[PDB]
RNA sequence: GGAGUAUGGUCGCAAGGCUGAAACUUAAAGGAA
């Protein structure tokens, strides 16, 4: 209750930030100028997911619903099932708890259940390709994610089942100050209950783009049929950039409209795949978040990172500043010594951090 | 204007026209072998035709004669094309068991079926472009539903070869007519025989369904039109 | 300097980026532009072809490594 | 050193539900009975 937050912004990753540091927060004035005012149900049902795996925290709502009061308890985890609500897929629960993966008591087994997919949040392939390498650059070995049954909008009924079990002390200190040289262009194509001449009509658009380049193009066609399909049908496509160097991977996603032309849509994301890369060094910008807590969360030492500032928006900065209203670390920025691009090189002093919880 | 229009196993489309005699204008040659398909549009401007010649041909209401803007070549032995009542969706029936629904504006192949076994005879789609019926000689009905591509329901019926499909533009409810002389009504949300025909006793060839009415016309081999107001 | 303009909040980060040339972080995919703009822009990709193409002292160099890169970094 | 047995380890192999089976219980036909 001293550290107040304004807004409804970033709400998920603010529980995460108070949670490690084990500083107090309050949130107040969430969506406070609505004709609904206060929380939303999955914001709601996101709260109770951080007491599963926490014991100890103690979480007020204000009977407005706008004030949300979080003293944060250790991470204890053990294995448990989460409800995932229909508005929102399993990648907005999944992407908050790979933060609390490496520092939990017991291994995370959390099983999820709900719609796997959306058009803002991280598909499962996201996950699985995007996200748990740049888990394994700071230490995390034995980290993992699942797929048991795949769903799609707007019934689901798919299941993913997080399984973490490397349990580290810290991440390790990273230095990245080179950018990484892209090997191969892997991807996933899935599709749901609907006709599999779609997903390499998907790839067809994916290598019409890329004929143009040099490295491999490989889309592993990923074709759900049965019980294990999910309910509603529908499909998307997940692209990945890889450098077979260190393994730092870049990737983009989208998934099908209802009316989508598959041609369009496979060609959509291999640009939004380029686009990407364009504006990328060493990560991506929807994998800079993650990476910029572990070099923060990362012992008490000087660890590099070269992002380019074309990731550095207005998203950016709410990121560095909901860092040092908690954990008071000044994040230097330095230009790169390349005159032909804008690089510059992020230095974190990381606070000392530890595993409160895991037994010796 | 009360303005019919005809098509032949010659490749040629021919019209007719009440107020006048019967023959104002005729196309000749617009195809080489055989059409088997005519669409009208909700405006009326193009029409769609299709060919035995592997060829799609649109035919431009220009006033009133026709000319043709696009040709599209094709591979199979086309059967039936249907236009959109939404002007949206231009589904194609193929010799394969395929059904190709392209968009209106720029052709774009949406989508393509698969499955049937056996060459798609009629194809439906309802008043707001919801579900797909695209009956054949395979002696059953695969309901596809318009939005994903994908079916809602296959159903097995109509013991011969199912000829023509048409439905209701209140709801999903829709006929059936088939070589074995039987006409049945069906739910397309229930999906069961609500109410089946046995009156004319040869092949069912026609069908046409009343616009606003109900009254359900249909053809036989031996040569009666029967009309079945609905009480 | 990018950063001193960051850590004052006096300043909006829509001021920060306008300062700089002269949005909700609970969508995960990052804002793009329309797939009309980006695929005239990708239709070459020669802009992005620049990047494609005993034990103790070892790990005690892991220490001394880590403590003279801060050294240089301070 | 060979023969033999056991083997909660590491790696590979495999299973069942008539096929036809498209997501849908779906034809012609075949298989078994």
């Amino acid at each position: 209750k001293y550290t107040t937050f304004q807004g409804s912004q970033n709400f998920r990753l603010r529980i995460v930030l108070a949670t490690l540091s084990g500083k107090p927060i309050k949130i107040e004035k969430i969506r406070s100028g609505d004709l609904n005012p206060g929380l939303k149900d999955y914001e709601v049902s996101f709260l109770r997911l951080i007491e599963s795996v926490t014991n100890g925290s103690v979480i007020e709502i204000s009977y407005t619903g706008t004030t949300v009061i979080y003293r944060p308890g250790i991470i204890v985890g053990g294995a448990s099932t989460h409800i995932c609500p229909s508005s929102k897929p399993v990648g907005y629960f999944v992407e908050p708890m790979l933060y609390l993966a490496p520092f939990s008591k017991k291994k995370f087994s959390i099983l999820f259940k709900g719609i796997t997919a959306s058009h803002n949040d991280a598909g499962i392939e996201a996950i699985k390709w995007g996200l748990m390498p740049v888990m394994e650059k700071f230490g995390v070995r034995e980290c993992a994610l699942h797929t048991l049954k795949r769903g799609s909008p707007p019934l689901g009924g798919g299941e993913v089942h997080l399984v973490v079990d490397s349990l580290i002390a810290q991440p390790i200190t990273m230095h990245e100050i080179d950018r990484p040289i892209i090997s191969s262009i892997t991807g996933v194509a899935y599709s749901t209950r609907v006709s599999p001449s779609l997903v390499n009509r998907m790839i067809d658009g994916a290598k019409k783009v890329l004929k143009n380049l040099q490295c491999e193009v490989n889309i592993t066609a990923d074709v759900w049929r049965g019980e294990n399909s999910g309910k509603s049908p529908g499909w998307g496509i997940t692209l990945v950039a890889q450098s077979k160097q260190k393994g730092w991977s870049y990737f983009a996603e989208d998934i099908g409209d209802a009316g989508s032309i598959p041609e369009e849509l496979g060609e959509k994301v291999a640009c939004q795949l380029l686009e990407e890369i364009s504006k990328s060094a060493a990560v991506g910008r929807n994998q800079l978040p993650l990476a910029i807590v572990y070099m923060v969360i990362g012992k008490e030492d000087i660890g590099r990172l070269r992002i380019n500032k074309e990731q550095i928006d207005e998203r950016f900065i709410i990121l560095l500043r909901d860092i040092k209203k908690i954990f008071n670390t000044e994040v230097f920025l330095k230009p790169v010594d390349e005159a032909d691009n804008e690089d510059m090189i992020a230095t974190i002093k990381g606070i000392g951090f530890t595993n409160t919880s895991k037994k010796i | 204007g009360l303005l019919v229009i005809l098509g032949t196993r010659n490749g040629e489309l021919q019209l007719f026209d009440l107020a006048s005699s019967s023959l104002l204008d005729t196309i000749e040659d617009a195809h080489d072998a055989a059409i088997w398909s005519l669409d009208l549009t909700s405006d009326g401007k193009r029409l769609v035709t299709g060919s035995a010649d592997k060829t799609v041909k649109f035919w431009d209401f220009k006033v009133l004669k026709l000319h043709h803007d696009t040709t599209l070549e094709l591979t199979d032995d086309i059967l039936c094309v249907r236009v959109s009542p939404d002007d949206r969706y231009l589904a194609i029936s193929l010799l394969d068991n395929t059904v190709k629904v392209f968009f209106l504006d720029s052709m774009k192949f949406y989508l393509s079926l698969y499955g049937h076994k056996l060459p798609v005879l009629s194809i439906d789609i309802s008043f707001d472009s919801k579900m797909i019926i695209t009956s054949s000689a395979d002696k059953n009905i695969k309901i596809w539903g318009l939005d994903f591509g994908d079916c809602h329901k296959s159903l097995f019926a109509h013991q011969d070869s199912i000829m023509n499909v048409k439905f209701l533009p209140q709801s999903h409810n829709f006929f059936s007519c088939s070589k074995d002389a039987v006409v049945k009504y069906w739910d397309g949300e229930k999906f069961e025989c609500i109410q089946k025909l046995y009156a004319h006793q040869s092949e069912v060839w026609a069908l046409a369904v009343a616009t606003d009415g109900g009254f359900v016309v249909s053809s036989s081999h031996d040569h009666s039109i029967r009309i079945w107001e609905e009480t | 300097n990018i950063g001193k303009l960051i850590y004052m909040d006096n300043i909006s980060p829509e001021e920060c980026i306008r300062r700089w040339r002269g949005v909700d972080l609970e969508k995960f995919v990052p804002y793009f532009d329309t797939f009309e703009k980006l695929a005239k822009k990708w239709k070459s990709v020669d802009a992005i072809k620049e990047r494609f193409l005993t034990w103790y002292e070892l790990q005690k160099a892991k220490i001394s490594k880590q403590l003279e890169i801060n050294n240089i970094e301070y």
